[PDB]
């Protein structure tokens, strides 16, 4: 080791004093053939690790290398110079030298080269810089590297694409402006194309990471969806790579709220229902979330999910989930969506009961459940109540007194001269709406009136919010068909507000009001 | 006034979107991919 140390020390001196300063002068020559030949020598020297320090520790040399690469018209020269900079980019010292020498803007310019060797040296060197040189990200952006990188996504070398996409991820993360530039360059379509074209796992992985970063952008999101992003990411949900599956899921979830109008979602929906049964908590959480958004106001999606056994799968997810609200809220929201406004809605309402889900569903209304989950669960119970067969079991699970409790608390909390992201006014409408439907049953009506709810329901007739006025009038309409209830409602002084509601632009409100009035007069 | 969100009617509760927007975590192994790419030109 002492021999090599001595020999290297001597050679380093010869380089720093003779070779390097000489080659720098030749790179600056007017004769391009001299520059070319000199560039070759510099490149050959860069291949030997021990010779690199002599090269990088000379700002004049580095600057000459960069300037030559960026200005040359000789392919071989561009190749040698880029290759040299790459050889010097393996450590902090070299990276800093390339950076200070203005290598970034030159390396970015090389991204416009038609020669693979140059592009490969350029992208890997920029990647090294992007990974370790502070200030590299801003310089690459300023030099317009994003635009050049996106334009290169049409290339076919999968290893090259993997590095190129990763540079985009590094440059785009947490930088809204970089995401818009990528969008403006047509990044979404180009990224989606890769996902449905290549099988190279490392590329799919790096590409899925860029899509995830862009999926939280309100501009890129719809672009990704329109480009077929959902279907494309769905293609890899069963791929052996867990990191890929999870990145595809996170991305799909972020995009999900803007994909409710997409067609060709059959395969995706079917796979998500299957994933609901995964042992992986992060997978189940994303599957539930994506399904909730995809079933939202899309009867076709609701129909497909039910047809692949989505009701049974979601109930099972809720049953084994316990207190994990990250899973229960979206799963319950999905069940809520599936139990209303579609051809199989009625069948889904019964299926929840037939799959032994009623007890756990009513249980979620109680502590430690938080407002988001409670609101969703009240919505689901409201839909389940549409099914006569669910009238008795729901009452037997104590749903009525719990709904009344939530209603009282939510309403009193609205008194004044957002709780856990939920407005108490939403809970008031929701619980009263659920009670209105459950009140279609005679035994339930008795339970409801026995909880002394009439004074509250009458008070709700005065609410500024007409949606609340509607459900209050409605539940009173159901209860009023009972003599004692009708008289009690009258005693509460409900005649005045109900008469006023007769003029309501809302037909439902007007009809319910009249119904209650007729019942009282009789 | 109308309800800003939620609500429903005789056909049930109104469906609602859950706004997911998790970018989270930028790991701040392509090493072999890089050397492999350059080790041919």
């Amino acid at each position: 080791h002492a021999v090599v140390n001595l020999i290297n020390y001597q050679d380093d001196a010869e380089l720093a004093t003779r070779a390097i300063p000489e080659l720098t002068k030749l790179l600056n020559d007017e004769d391009q053939v001299v520059v070319n030949k000199a560039a070759v020598m510099v490149h050959q020297l860069s291949k030997k690790e021990a010779s690199r320090h002599a090269i990088m520790r000379s700002p004049q040399m580095v600057s000459a290398i960069v300037r030559t690469m960026q200005n040359t018209n000789d392919v071989e020269t561009a190749r040698c110079t880029a290759g040299t900079l790459h050889n010097l980019s393996h450590h902090r010292e070299g990276l800093l030298a390339i950076f200070k020498s203005g290598g970034i803007p030159a390396l970015v310019k090389m991204l416009g080269s038609p020669v693979d060797s140059v592009l490969f040296y350029a992208i890997t060197t920029l990647h090294n810089l992007l990974l370790h040189q502070e200030g590299a990200k801003m310089a690459v952006r300023l030099a317009g590297g994003l635009q050049k990188m996106v334009a290169l996504l049409n290339k076919t070398n999968v290893k090259f694409l993997a590095i190129t996409t990763d540079c985009l991820q590094i440059l785009a993360y947490g930088n809204q402006e970089s995401k818009l530039i990528i969008l403006a360059s047509g990044g979404p379509q180009a990224l989606v194309n890769i996902m449905r074209t290549y099988t190279y796992e490392k590329l799919l992985w790096t590409t899925s990471r860029v899509l995830k970063v862009l999926s939280v952008c309100s501009s890129n999101k719809p672009a990704i969806v329109e480009a077929g992003g959902m279907q494309a990411l769905g293609l890899h949900l069963t791929d052996p790579s867990q990191r890929l599956v999870q990145n595809c899921l996170w991305t799909l979830r972020n995009l999900s709220d803007a994909a409710t109008k997409q067609e060709g979602m059959e395969g995706l929906l079917g796979t998500l229902v299957q994933l609901l049964g995964s042992d992986d908590i992060n997978v189940v959480t994303c599957a539930a979330g994506i399904l909730s958004n995809l079933t939202c106001n899309n009867y076709k999606n609701k129909m497909m999910v039910c047809q692949v056994g989505g009701i049974e799968a979601l109930v099972r997810t809720v049953l084994r989930a316990g207190d994990r609200e990250d899973i229960t809220e979206p799963a319950i929201c999905a069940l809520r969506h599936l139990t209303s406004r579609h051809q199989e809605a009625e069948m889904a309402q019964n299926a929840v009961r037939l799959h032994y889900g009623l007890p756990v569903v009513v249980k979620l209304l109680h502590p430690p459940s938080h407002w988001p989950l409670i609101k969703a669960t009240v919505g689901l119970i409201r839909n389940l109540a549409l099914c006569p067969a669910n009238h008795a079991p729901l009452r037997e699970q104590g749903a009525i007194p719990r709904l009344v409790q939530l209603l009282v608390r939510a309403h009193q909390d609205t008194q004044r001269r957002f709780v856990e992201g939920v407005r108490m006014e939403e809970i008031v409408e929701g619980c009263t709406g659920a009670l209105h439907i459950l009140a279609r049953d005679v035994h339930n009506r008795i339970v409801i009136r026995g909880l002394n709810t009439i004074p509250l329901f009458v008070q709700l007739l005065y609410s500024p919010i007409e949606n609340i006025q509607r459900v209050a009038a409605g539940v009173l309409c159901e209860l009023a068909q009972d003599k004692e209830a009708a008289e009690a409602i009258e005693a509460e002084g409900a005649t005045a507000p109900l008469t006023e509601l007769l003029h309501s632009r809302n037909e439902g409100v007007a009809t319910y009001a009249a119904a209650v009035l007729f019942r009282m007069s009789e | 006034p109308q309800l800003n969100s939620g609500g429903g009617d005789e056909l049930g509760a109104n469906d609602e979107l859950i706004r997911f927007k998790d970018e989270g975590e930028q790991e701040e192994d392509l090493a072999d991919v890089k050397s492999s790419l350059v080790n041919e030109s």
